[PDB]
């Protein structure tokens, strides 16, 4: 999945 | 200034559980953003990522090792522990812990999310061997040939690390290679000490090998085969 | 998952030299990858955050660029703390993998292996064990092959290798290779051969023995 600060 | 310390068992037995502790001073788990991941290196072989968790209790590990890890954080220790279940030989690692940080702020509100992308600062790293059996000494055999010449001596089934072998007393050191051993699946240590010398030499060759866990200290002369 | 991949996973150069690592993700992973310089016995080190950003207190010689899919870390001008192991990590998704690692070496004239092979002592087929050993001394470059062949026939599983660092003054490696048979697997077999493929030889050099031959 993404990471923590991704988006 | 940020420094972390990795600490726990530098051997572990198979079937056993490992607990690493990464002590830390600098920054808190409880800083916004923040986070410790843990990453493994087996002799010789490329960075493993493990697992981080971070100042909300959030917690990520890897897919691979999901089920035998378990990561913690002790805020008020300034401590992070990994725990890993079900130790097999192939965990023998040198195990780092990691400082990640959060986003760079403006009065306490979040404006980069760049410096996230790494881990900043590590520790040193806590070595970590996993083998079944106990202290035990060396068997020293003779490496004897038959347009340089090569001799050596093979340090044969021991445990722990290290062995100390040095030629002639100390007094050979030209042409000498002492290779780092290797872990057989006995879980028992060897490894080879040789030197290349010329063909013509008059001199006497000797390995002095020493493995100070087990009190065995070996003189063992090398001569080319045959009488 | 999302693989990682260094190009080259080994490379050699001298003091003053430009070089330049390439870090390739088997998919999209923006901006968020980090470059790590391992020297032996210490722990990686923060060179570039965030695909090109300077991490603060590194020299100026180190540089990142890219986006995506396509990574580099340049190195302008080598100096001598720069010989050492360089990783890529990428911080998109998780895991955050790590790449296969790029081994920056001590460039010097190719030289082949002087290779020797070793019988067993009879003192260690009193104790019920046969370790065969080979020796690859003095080569350049570090990657070589050793096959054990008993009786013409190909072995695996039953070797272990190791390889020093690269000599200080010599800036040459060495192998040893030792293969382990039980005393009687060894006593029903005669040809016992190393053969040691690398850069330096022409065509793969075999050195063997016979037992019992006395």
């Amino acid at each position: 999945e993404l990471d923590x600060w991704a988006s | 200034r940020i420094t972390l310390k990795e600490s726990g068992p530098p051997l572990v037995k198979p079937t056993q559980t490992l607990t690493l502790t990464c002590s830390f001073s600098g920054f808190s788990l409880s800083d916004f953003g923040v986070g410790v991941g843990w990453i493994r290196q087996p002799p010789g072989k490329a960075l493993e990522w493990l697992a981080i968790i971070y100042s909300d209790d959030d917690k990520r590990y890897s897919p691979s090792l999901n089920t035998r890890l378990t990561i913690t954080k002790d805020t008020s220790k300034n401590q992070v522990v990994l725990v890993m279940t079900r130790v097999s030989p192939v965990d023998t690692a040198t195990y780092f812990c990691a400082h990640r940080r959060g986003p760079t702020t403006l009065f306490g509100v979040p404006i980069a999310r760049g410096p996230v992308n790494a881990m900043d600062v590590w520790g040193q790293g806590i070595t970590v061997t996993i083998s079944s059996t106990s202290t035990k000494g060396p068997s020293v055999f003779p490496l004897a040939p038959s347009g340089t010449a090569a001799l050596g001596c093979l340090v044969k089934d021991y445990f722990p690390e290290p062995v100390t072998v040095s030629w002639n007393s100390g007094a050979l050191t030209s042409g000498v290679h002492t290779f780092p051993a290797v872990l057989q699946s006995s879980g028992l240590y060897s490894l080879s000490s040789v030197v290349t010398v010329p063909s013509s030499s008059t001199q006497t060759y000797t390995c002095n090998v020493n493995h100070k866990p087990s009190n065995t200290k070996v003189d063992k002369r090398v001569e080319p085969k045959s009488c | 998952a999302l693989q990682l991949t260094q190009s080259p996973s080994s490379l050699s150069a001298s003091v003053g030299d430009r070089i330049t690592i390439t870090c390739r993700a088997s998919q999209g992973v923006t901006s968020a990858l980090a470059w790590y310089r391992q020297k032996p016995g210490s722990p990686p080190q923060l060179l570039i955050y965030d695909a090109s950003s300077l991490e603060s207190g590194v020299p100026s010689r180190f540089s990142g660029s890219g986006s995506g899919t396509e990574f580099t870390l340049t190195i302008s001008t080598l100096r001598p703390e720069d010989f050492a192991t360089y990783y890529c990590q990428q911080l998109h998704f998780y895991p955050h993998t790590f790449g296969g690692g790029t081994r920056v070496d001590v460039r010097r004239t190719v030289a082949a292996p002087s290779v020797f092979i070793f019988p067993p002592s009879d003192e260690q087929l009193k104790s019920g064990t046969a370790s065969v050993v080979c020796l690859l001394n003095n080569f350049y470059p570090r990657e070589a092959k050793v096959q054990w062949k008993v009786d013409n026939a190909l072995q695996s599983g039953n070797s272990q290798e190791s390889v020093t660092e690269q000599d200080s003054k010599d800036s040459t490696y060495s192998l040893s290779s030792t293969l382990t048979l039980s005393k009687a697997d060894y006593e029903k077999h005669k040809v016992y051969e190393c053969e040691v493929t690398h850069q330096g030889l022409s065509s793969p050099v075999t050195k063997s023995f016979n037992r019992g031959e006395c």
